[PDB]
């Protein structure tokens, strides 16, 4: 199971948010790591490349995984995923409905 | 091919998954049981429009290429038709590049219903290996 908090949150333009993740009730080690978003008011969802303004924290020994998103502005205000990745690192978000990985309940973000 | 689970067994340990990602030998023969019933040819269509195919019923929208799927990734970058040979040898390499990432041996729902928390060592007992 995956747990990612927050389930929601409101912020303030300028401001940063951490979202965490962690990987409970496995016997496996955490492998590789994915992050979607789905825009407000756009109904596609899309693989966040991490990097730059998006920030990953992974431990392995707590299979902790999180993601960092600087500078935020209304253009960021939507859903938010994590999950696990496949294959050594491919990343899509239908995996979050699949046998094949396991994902986030999700992160409501509104920016201010 | 109908495999008989001695049989399965012994093609699997030559094939390297006795402990491969930590999964004893039983814990493969019992998925393949649970999945395809030791059938080769076994070939399932999911309602997504996706089939899973072959001893342990690998899907097509991720894993091979099958013609049929749209959103098909064919990660282990084979068709699905060789998942479907007498010969186990495509099913393994492709299960290994599952197994490495992800979810480990939880990609067969089949091995969590039925084999996970189990004495799986009853699965390749009885059997000269
Ligand atoms: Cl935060």
């Amino acid at each position: 199971r995956v747990d990612q908090t927050p389930r929601s949150v409101t912020k303030e333009t300028g401001e940063s948010l951490t979202i965490n993740c962690v990987l409970r009730d496995a016997s496996y080690a955490l492998g590789s790591t994915c992050w979607y978003r789905k825009k407000s008011g756009e109904g596609n969802e899309e693989s966040i490349s991490k990097g730059g303004r998006y920030v990953e924290t992974v431990n392995s020994g707590s299979k902790s995984f999180s993601l960092r998103i600087n500078d935020l502005t209304v253009e960021d205000g939507g859903t938010y995923r994590c999950g696990l990745g496949v294959a050594g690192g491919y990343c899509d978000y239908a995996l979050c409905s699949s046998r094949y990985a396991e994902c986030g309940d999700g992160t409501a973000v509104t920016v201010n | 091919k109908v495999f008989g689970r001695c049989e399965l067994a012994a093609a699997m340990k030559r094939h390297g998954l006795d402990n491969y990602r930590g999964y004893s030998l039983g814990n493969w023969v019992c998925a393949a049981k649970f999945e395809s019933n030791f059938n080769t040819q076994a070939t399932n269509r999911n309602t997504d429009g996706s089939t899973d195919y072959g001893i342990l019923q690998i899907n097509s929208r991720w894993w091979c290429n099958d013609g049929r799927t749209p959103g098909s990734r064919n990660l282990c970058n084979i068709p699905c038709s060789a998942l479907l040979s007498s010969d186990i040898t495509a099913s393994v390499n492709c299960a290994k590049k599952i197994v490495s990432d992800g979810n480990g041996m939880n990609a067969w729902v089949a091995w969590r219903n039925r084999c996970k928390g189990t004495d799986v060592q009853a699965w390749i007992r009885g059997c000269r290996l």
